[PDB]
């Protein structure tokens, strides 16, 4: 059966150096070329580098090139990305595939003249990928553990449609993953979505917490948003109100 | 990060016809073959076509591909519920490496939805802390595909801008953020700021203002 499997991702601050690794198998590794795509979740993919099957020529990605360095191993089936001077912009699912072109060497150094050594056919690869691995995760960050700052979503006439008000919670600036959201304590569930968590440049996790409720209710039923940061150990609980100022919005009391 | 050109995301009903189209460069896809891979969520890349128009020994009949000029066009017959994915268009020009944006074909599972958006402001606690951040939220909406784009007084925004792709909610719809990051500075000095919603055709757009 053939397989691709990566290894080496991790959390790594900016500046810093990493070595991604493939392990090929079920196949002839040495008749294949390689590469390297990569893919920030969920922004699309992204071509990185290159391999011919004899190692010998090597392509870049202009995002790359003079930072990013691959080879191949072929007596270890295996396939290197050695990423130097690493960048936040560089966080991504990084994936190794094969090479479509499958070649037979026709060109070898005999390193004595009594017999042999590496291929060194000078071609040559096609550019299309036909087999791919499970990605392994790259993220770049300078960040240590942070507690969140968590701010108001308020519900106004502008988030409330059909009789139905919606609310949330601005959960900003934390690290790492993960952060629980909860609505009065676990009681109210429907109508809850917590969004996937947002890296920003400055190196931090955001998400949003948002919940959907009667409109009318807002004036009497009460709403605070439990947010829980276990890696940093914090528990914020916020108790979002309607906007203050909101003339497009009847709230009781 | 140079990109071939493709559209958002089409949808169909089961069994129906689907046409996907690539488009680009001369120096890129006019004289280069173009490969098509079908990415379904959660894992990882499948070649489809590749030379344009060859499938390998393990994609249907119903997949086909067809290049001409300057663009290139994937289409699928009879689709399958398992045929919902993501479709990355691709080609090779020496260096090469270039892929599509992509597009996501949904094979429609239940009725169609449009997304409410709601749009909030920064709070003024958080003003007080001298930062401020736009929070776009769309919800309850069907196929799960969107496109957000922020205005300033009518002109385009791109920078610092952070949107997370469509997640299943528990009533099996979708729902999508987006966050504008400004200043204090920015918010105030500008007369409204306004979040662009894209789907299926129909854009939605909410509006804000300092107080």
């Amino acid at each position: 059966e053939v397989q691709l499997i990566e290894s080496g991702g991790g959390v790594v601050q900016p500046g810093r150096s990493l070595r991604l690794s493939c392990g090929a198998s079920g196949f002839s590794f040495n008749n294949y070329g390689m590469h390297w795509v990569r893919q920030a979740p969920g922004k699309g993919l992204e071509w990185v580098a290159g391999i011919s099957f004899a190692g010998i020529k090597k392509y870049y990605g202009t995002s790359v090139k003079g930072r990013f360095t691959i080879s191949r191993d072929n007596s270890k089936n295996n396939f290197y990305l050695q990423m130097n001077s690493l960048r936040v912009e560089d966080t991504a699912l990084y994936y190794c595939a094969r090479d479509l072109r499958e070649l037979e060497c026709e060109e070898w150094t005999l390193y004595n003249y009594y017999d042999r050594g590496p291929c060194v056919d000078p071609r040559g690869v096609a550019g299309s990928f036909d087999v791919w691995g499970q990605g392994t995760m790259v993220t770049v960050s300078s960040a240590s553990t942070k507690g969140p700052s968590v701010f108001p979503l308020a519900p106004s006439s502008k988030s409330t449609s059909g009789g139905t008000a919606a609310l949330g919670c601005l959960v900003k600036d934390y690290f790492p993953e993960p952060v629980t959201v909860s609505w009065n304590s676990g009681a109210l569930t429907s109508g809850v979505h917590t969004f996937p968590a947002v890296l920003q440049s400055s190196g931090l996790y955001s998400l949003s917490s948002v919940v959907t409720v009667p409109s009318s209710s807002l004036g009497t039923q009460t709403y605070i948003c439990n947010v829980n940061h276990k890696p940093s150990n914090t528990k914020v609980d916020k108790k979002v109100e309607p906007k203050s100022c909101d003339k497009g919005l009847e709230v009781l009391f | 990060q140079s990109v071939l050109t493709q559209p958002p995301s089409v949808s169909a009903a089961p069994g129906q016809k689907v046409t996907i189209s690539c488009s680009g460069s001369t120096s890129k896809i006019g004289q280069n073959s173009v490969s098509w891979y079908q990415q379904l969520p959660g894992t990882a890349p499948k070649l489809l076509i590749y030379e344009n128009d060859r499938r390998p020994s393990g994609t249907p009949d119903r997949f086909s591909g067809s290049k001409s000029g300057t663009s290139a066009t994937l289409a699928i017959t009879g689709l399958q519920t398992g045929d919902e994915a993501e479709y990355y268009c691709e080609t090779w020009d020496g260096s090469g490496g270039v892929f599509g944006t992509g597009t996501k074909v949904t094979v429609l599972g239940q009725p169609k939805a449009n997304p409410t958006v709601t749009l909030f402001p920064p709070s003024s606690e958080e003003l007080q802390a001298n930062k401020a951040t736009l929070v776009c939220l769309i919800s309850d909406f069907y196929p799960g595909a969107v496109t957000v784009a922020w205005k300033a007084d009518s002109s385009p925004v791109k920078a610092g801008v952070e949107t997370t792709t469509p997640s299943k909610q528990s009533n099996n719809k979708y729902a999508a953020s987006s966050y504008l990051s400004l200043t204090p500075e920015q918010w105030k000095s500008h007369r409204s700021y306004s979040c662009q919603v894209t789907h299926e055709g129909s854009t939605v757009e909410k509006t804000v203002a300092p107080t």
